[PDB]
């Protein structure tokens, strides 16, 4: 998978693709890669998709608890901390790689963490299989201080050389735009390099195709009195 | 009065703990213990009486050292204040292993308090009935606190408890009145021994042995040891001098 | 004098809080067991109400600890409910290890020893709880038990637990059929109701009903917990509204 | 008749004697503070009552520094006064590393206050008998005060007294905010915040003020401190000056 | 016992309204008083909570 | 008899339990009305100084965005148990469940957290009798009184507190099967000035609903599939607002 | 939304600066603009749901009757705003139709208008209304027979109400009762009842949930 974060004046945008692919073959076409942590906090999974998901809900549950406790707006500082402490525990034994980016009133930020446990922060971040070739895309073509609309531009094109150079990161893309005292935008197939191929016959056919021995009810509720 | 006592975490209408004030009057019962801070160290003096004239005389003390700068002397029951130390000493050696630098004066502070105050807050144990008076020279200059068995401590100029705390805080009052300076801690060997002479005159029925430590900057190379021979014998005449 | 703690005794040999315990289930509602051929009713009352409380939308005197085995409460229901929880965490247990729902014997058993241990051990409060316990197990057929707080059982053709234990009894066995019929067991739960309760009319609101068949269709247990409505029909029939 | 005689067993009424003696704890050491909010500052200003002359006044004090940006007054006794600066110390260190930032006045309020609720839930420790107020200026609610109670119940304040003659100096608190038609001092500087609380103690009290005997401690943005007593001095005849 | 100070309770509310005849709402103000404060001797609605 | 947590009475029940249940009734007024689309919950407030902030005290404090609460009872409870329900909430029910639980079971564990500190004796139970008041996609709107005896009920109108027992005969003459939210929130205030007058104002009246689900507090935007609070918190503004309309 | 607000601005610049002529025809604009709004012909103007507007219309429409200046026409539409208000077919009618003849008790329109215009509301709120809605009324009917000096018409209502409202008292409201009573009294010349009415109400003042206007009564 590909996933990318580009740092901007008014905000950070994290993209990544929908596929998620589990050996060589395609777990799934669309699921997705944009997990909340919190309202305003969102980040996006790589490596082994069950490791990702259970991290992202295990730290989610308390940084909304957090939320609560201090009467205060939820930090991503709070919570890449906590994320930190947390994959320090394992010692390496979590196979989790994220790229966690939120707004908080300290700013935006944008960071890279680790299974390890190292961290980094960067103003143009990637992590994942297709992580060198979107690199290469932010390198040349960014530059610092941004609009939106650049952001957004730049994003997702950053991706897109992801889909069709790497084998992991493939379908549609998916982008979620945090902009400072804004709410994300959660825009889903946000991007399409390639739409569906249809097949060319029709495969449906009458019954007794497809061999039948017995035929019978199985309960699945209770009966009244009749 | 009567109720509340009984339990030694049972606030009272008036808001005290009535067993922790009975706790004091235990520590007056104890021999006087003095502590003179002086300009460049500190001099810590004590009363050890004679249960008979069968006792080995300067092989007994009521001065116990901590990690090996910080002098501690309690007034009290004797084995109250024992107990206290050790539990001090393994503090300050745990300070010195994490850190790798002897503890500060204000560092036992807080956490000697600690300890007398963890046995004022539960139902299970009898809190502490012992005053114990230290400090020592640290990179900040010489200090003296003097901690009371209800957990309360300060700094001093000048600190005395036991049952010769009468004559004795009178004594210390003269003293900083003639010298708001400091007083050296040589002149003040010379003074610890004669405070404690007329702090003899509280607990008349017996015999005492006058035992004198000290800890100086400049005169013990920041380090406590106990003041013998020569010095020793010169606090004596000079208390015996003047009492005449 | 002897009204302390559960370890001492009474030179009497009587432990006073369990007969203290027992004393406690009288001050909640009434709650009834009729056993019979066709099927077993539960039928219980409510201990107070008000023109305001919501009593349509839940049971809370009438829990199924599972698919065969449920219960009636009366007591103290904050007692109740950790028991209940218990009862009912087994009742599982039994069916992940055995691949069988519990047998009625072996589930009043075991709470029987826990109300026991919690008078016998320790400090802990003993509980003061009646749970008539109405069940199926293969083995027996319909059984009824009920047990008490004392942490002991007895089966039983008909009890009465709850407010009033001594009149709904002696109402109860006055007109009990041997075989009966479950239309019938219905209707004489309704009878000693009225004059046992101090409400004035007897209100489908203030009645809980579940049923424990296998005669309505068989090859299958069914459960069937009366909603209001049927309850409020039911009245009718009998006519005391 | 029972029932201060146990942490956990009611009265009657419903009330807990042994809890709201520990409110009544709080004079043994005879103290007043006062702390009011500036516009860029928060204040505290508390009795330095140094009883002794074999007392040396550099070490007498009530004021504890919590962390870089939080300081505690303490009204009450100097048992549970260490107790209650260690436990919201401990605290401090502990939500910077965990959480990864600095720890607001009600973070920090509002755990001290629940960990007294469950030392009065317990049978098996006391309530202690202090009054904590923590002074800060917070990194986005600015000025704040957080009065923490023995029993666990807090409530913020624009102005809060503590001590034996706190009646007299709410009376004079309360006319100053009614007239003036804020929940702030308007004063730009906290020179002068500081000159206005020891201005109202002043004429609450009846009392002069010396060197020795107030306490100063500040809260100003981004940083803490408190006051030598010849910095308190300087502010004393600025008073005394019009 | 209580019946007979629901009738106290009614005749001096019915002193008040200065008539010969006692009216019924005399009769509804002893009950919800009488009513109301045996509910205070059970410490709110305790039954329904046990 | 009265007086241990361990002892069982003559007529029965532990005394300790209907102490704590005394300890609610010199409490604050808090009040709940279910209306046909919401359920609103209000109460006041109270500090002794005027010179207190107000809106510093916590007494209506969700515990999900789905369930709002308040109290009755002894203040620092509340935060120590609210803290405590929410935590249990994510344990038991947002790592199995995947949402936030249920208005009735959530109100169950509220209630076995009361349980266990009335088990261990030396250890009393809460100062507080809540009401909990919620929204779930299977037993709709709902309303609760979860007792400091450990015990919860459902509810249509109900309130706790000092002012209870005036309140519960306004909420039986006034509430009528068919409310909609506005009509019950007017109630509401109107009801709860019963409790006090000459400090009444909506800055010092507090007052929240769980009505219809909001986007505009979700925070987050383009995902239509999930729904946003139920919980609306309103405003001093709002407050005043309706006080002037009645 | 946005229209109405045009049409209300529009007249009200006419009013105080050029002339009141000029807005009436705009006050008829107005009207009809509402008349959309509440029988929903268009959504209420916004489409699907009635929204903000349903509001809107009955507010800006008591907005315009008090401007003004009583007249002679003013009578006329005031009893037949009762048509108007289940027109909408709302349950929050209740709040603002008390509002509204509040507006109109304070400019005075004689005699008959404004008995006239209560008890045309009182027929409409008690044929499936609320009984909230009735005793709001009720006490401002009373008010009305006092001040057009009609004290045998006031007394004898007075007494219709109380008697069931004795029966379920809960209201704060009926301290108001009480005062209104002792003025009947008064200006009927016996004290012995004038008396007894005051007592009345300050025994109901006792439990304190009264209005400044109420006390000062």
């Amino acid at each position: 998978t590909t996933i990318v974060g580009v740092k901007f004046n008014n905000g950070v945008v994290i993209a990544a693709d929908t596929r998620s692919t589990q050996g060589p073959i395609v777990a799934d076409k669309n699921c997705a890669k944009l997990h909340r942590i919190s309202p305003k906090i969102w980040c996006a999974g790589a490596g082994t998709a069950a490791d990702t998901e259970a991290v992202t809900q295990l730290i989610g549950s308390n940084i909304e608890l957090h939320s609560l406790y201090t009467s205060r707006e939820p930090r991503v500082v709070s919570a890449l901390q906590m994320l930190k402490q947390h994959l320090f525990k394992y010692q390496g034994h979590i196979g989790a790689y994220l790229i966690v980016a939120g707004v908080d009133p300290t700013g935006s930020h944008l960071f890279s963490i680790h299974a390890h446990g190292s961290t980094d922060v960067g103003y143009y971040l990637s992590l994942g299989s297709g992580s060198l070739a979107a690199m290469a895309v932010l390198e040349s073509h960014w530059k610092q201080d941004l609009t939106k609309e650049e952001a957004i531009k730049l994003a997702s094109d950053a991706i897109q050389a992801g889909i069709w150079n790497d084998l992991g990161s493939g379908s549609n893309v998916d982008v979620c735009v945090m902009e400072i005292g804004k709410d994300a935008e959660y825009l889903r197939n946000y991007l399409t390099p390639n739409v569906r191929e249809e097949k060319q016959k029709s495969y449906k056919f009458p019954r007794g195709t497809t061999a039948v021995l017995k035929e019978s009810i199985v309960n699945i509720c209770d009966i009244q009195e009749e | 009065g009567t109720g509340y006592d009984l339990s030694n975490s049972v606030f009272s209408p008036d808001g005290r703990n009535f067993q922790v004030e009975y706790a004091v009057k235990a520590v007056e019962n104890g021999t006087t213990s003095i502590g003179i801070k002086c300009n460049d160290g500190v001099v810590f003096a004590v009363e050890k009486l004679i249960t008979s004239k069968l006792l080995v005389p300067q092989k007994n003390v009521k001065i116990q050292v901590v990690d090996r700068h910080i002098g501690c002397v309690y007034s009290g029951l004797i084995p109250d204040g024992r107990h206290l130390v050790n539990r001090g000493r393994e503090e300050a050696a745990s300070f010195k292993k994490l850190y790798k630098t002897p503890i500060p004066i204000p560092a036992f502070a807080d956490r000697l308090g600690q300890y007398v105050q963890a046995h004022t807050l539960y139902n299970s144990v009898r809190p502490f009935g012992v005053s114990t008076i230290f400090g020592g020279v640290d990179k900040n200059g010489a200090h003296l606190y003097m901690l009371e068995p209800s957990g309360s401590y300060w700094g001093y100029k000048g600190a005395a408890t036991g049952k010769g705390r009468q004559s004795a805080k009178a004594e210390l009052e003269k003293l900083v009145d003639h010298h708001p300076e400091g007083l050296s801690a040589r002149e003040a060997v010379k003074q610890a021994a004669k405070i404690i002479y007329l702090a003899h005159e509280d607990n008349k029925e017996k015999d005492f042995e006058l035992e004198i430590s000290w800890c100086s900057l400049s005169e013990t190379n920041g380090l406590h040891k106990f003041v013998k021979g020569d010095l020793l014998q010169e606090a004596i005449d000079f208390a015996q001098k003047e009492i005449n | 004098r002897y009204d302390s703690r559960t370890t001492i005794f009474s030179p009497e040999g009587r432990l006073y809080q369990v007969e203290y315990a027992l004393e406690s289930i009288s001050h909640a509602g009434t709650a009834i067991g009729i056993m019979a051929s066709d099927g077993i009713v539960l039928a219980a009352e409510r201990k107070v109400t008000s023109t305001l409380l919501e009593q349509d939308t839940s049971t809370e005197k009438l829990y199924k600890l599972n698919d065969k085995i449920a219960v009636a409460v009366a007591g103290l229901t904050a007692d109740a409910e950790i028991l209940i929880n218990t009862a009912r965490i087994h009742a599982q247990n039994y069916l992940k290890t055995y691949n069988e729902d519990i047998p009625v014997e072996i589930l009043v058993r075991r709470l029987s020893d826990i109300k026991q241990g919690y008078t016998q051990h320790g400090g802990l409060r003993p509980f003061g709880v009646s749970f008539i316990y109405a069940g199926y197990d293969d083995r027996y057929g319909y059984q009824l038990y009920t047990s008490n707080p004392s942490g002991n059982y007895t089966g039983w053709k008909a009890i009465s637990v709850g407010a009033n234990t001594s009149a709904a009894q002696t109402l109860l066995q006055m007109d009990y059929k041997d075989d009966m019929k479950v239309d019938d067991a219905i209707e004489l739960a309704l009878k000693t109701l009225s004059k046992t309760t101090d409400s004035s009319a007897l209100t489908y609101d203030r009645l809980e009903f579940a049923t424990i068949r296998k005669g309505a269709n068989d090859g299958e247990v069914y459960q069937k917990i009366f909603k209001p409505q049927e309850i409020k029909d039911i009245l009718v029939k009998t006519g005391i509204t | 008749a029972g029932y201060d005689r146990h942490i956990t067993i009611f009265s009657p009424e419903g009330r807990l004697y042994q809890v709201e003696y520990a409110f009544k704890a709080t004079n043994q050491t005879n103290i007043n503070s006062l702390a009011v909010r500036g516009k860029d500052c928060t204040v505290v200003i508390s009795q330095k009552k140094v009883p002794d002359k074999l007392l040396d006044p550099t070490t007498v004090s009530y004021i504890f520094c919590i962390s870089r940006t939080i300081g505690m007054v303490v009204n009450g006794p100097i048992p549970d006064a260490r107790n209650a600066a260690l436990r919201a110390k401990a605290e401090a260190a502990e939500f910077r590393y965990k959480y990864g930032y600095d720890m607001p006045c009600d973070v920090l309020a509002k755990r001290m206050a629940n960990l007294s609720q469950i030392y009065t839930q317990r049978a098996y420790m006391r309530p202690l008998g202090v009054i904590l107020t923590f002074v800060s200026v917070d990194e986005e609610l600015g000025p704040s005060i957080y009065k923490t109670d023995p029993a666990g119940y807090y409530v913020g304040y624009k102005a809060t007294a503590t001590g034996p003659k706190q009646q007299e100096i709410t009376t004079n608190l309360e006319n100053h905010f009614k007239k003036s038609k804020i929940d702030h001092i308007n004063e730009e500087s906290w020179e002068k915040v500081v000159e206005f609380a020891i201005t109202h103690m002043i004429d609450a009290l009846g009392t002069e003020f010396s060197k020795n005997d107030l306490e100063v401690g500040v809260a100003t943005k981004d940083k803490f401190f408190t006051l030598s007593a010849e910095n308190i001095e300087e502010r004393l005849v600025a008073i005394a000056e019009q | 016992a209580d019946v007979k100070g629901v009738c106290t309770e009614a005749g001096m509310y019915a002193l008040r309204e200065r008539r010969i005849h006692v009216t019924q709402e005399d009769f509804e103000l002893a009950v919800g008083k009488v009513m109301n404060k045996n509910q205070e001797t059970a410490i709110s609605v305790a039954k329904l909570f046990k | 008899y009265s007086f241990s947590l361990t002892t069982f009475s003559p007529s029965g029940k532990l005394g300790q339990i209907d102490y704590a249940l005394t300890a609610v009734k010199q409490g604050v007024t808090s009040l709940g009305i279910k209306a046909t689309n919401g359920v609103v919950i209000a109460t006041e407030k109270k500090s002794s100084s005027p010179l207190a902030m107000s809106e510093t005290l916590s007494k209506v404090s969700l515990l999900t965005p789905d369930i709002g609460a308040v109290y009755s009872g002894m203040g620092p409870d509340y935060r120590v148990l609210v803290d405590k329900s929410r935590k249990v909430a994510h344990t038991s029910y947002k790592r199995i469940y995947g949402e936030y639980p249920p208005t009735k079971l959530l109100v169950s564990e509220v209630a076995k957290i009361m349980q266990e500190a009335t088990q261990s004796g030396g250890v009393r139970p809460f100062g507080v009798s809540l009401l909990i008041a919620g929204h779930d996609e299977f037993n709709g709107f709902s309303l609760y009184q979860v007792d400091p005896s450990g015990s919860y009920f459902p509810w249509k109108a109900t309130a706790i507190g000092k002012g209870s027992v005036a309140a519960k005969t306004f909420l039986e003459k006034r509430w009528n099967d068919e409310l909609e939210l506005e009509d019950a929130i007017h109630i509401a205030l109107l009801t709860l000035k019963e409790s006090v007058e000459g400090e009444f104002n909506g800055d010092t009246i507090e007052l929240a609903i769980i009505g219809d689900e909001n986007p505009d507090l979700l925070g987050y935007t383009g995902i239509p599939t999930d729904k946003g609070p139920r919980f609306r918190k309103l405003t001093s503004q709002e407050i005043n607002d309706r006080l002037e309309a009645l | 939304m946005s229209l109405p607000g045009s049409k209300l601005e529009e007249a009200r610049r006419l009013v105080n600066e050029k002339q009141y002529n000029e807005a009436e025809q705009v006050y008829l604009s107005l009207l009809d603009k509402d008349s959309s709004q509440s029988s929903a012909a268009a959504g209420a103007s916004v489409d699907d749901k009635r929204r903000n507007e349903q509001e809107t219309s009955i507010l800006e429409l008591g907005q315009l009757y008090v401007t003004m200046g009583a007249k002679d026409k003013l009578r006329e539409f005031i009893p037949h705003s009762t048509e108007y208000m289940m027109q909408f077919a709302k349950s929050k009618t209740v709040k603002v139709l008390k509002t509204l003849i509040e507006k109109f008790e304070q400019v005075p329109d004689s005699l008959d208008d404004q008995i006239f215009v209560c008890e045309k509301s009182i027929e409409f709120a008690k044929r499936e209304k609320r009984v909230f809605l009735k005793h709001s009324l009720s006490i401002k009917l009373a008010t009305l027979h006092y001040q057009k000096k009609q004290y045998k018409d006031s007394l004898a209502l007075i007494n219709d109400l109380l008697r069931e409202f004795k029966k379920l008292d809960d209201k704060p409201s009926l301290v108001d009762v009480h005062l209104l009573e002792s003025k009947v009294y008064h200006k009927l010349r016996n004290l012995a009842k004038s008396k007894a009415s005051l007592t009345a109400a300050r025994t109901a003042a006792n439990s304190i949930y009264c209005p400044t206007q109420t006390v000062a009564e």
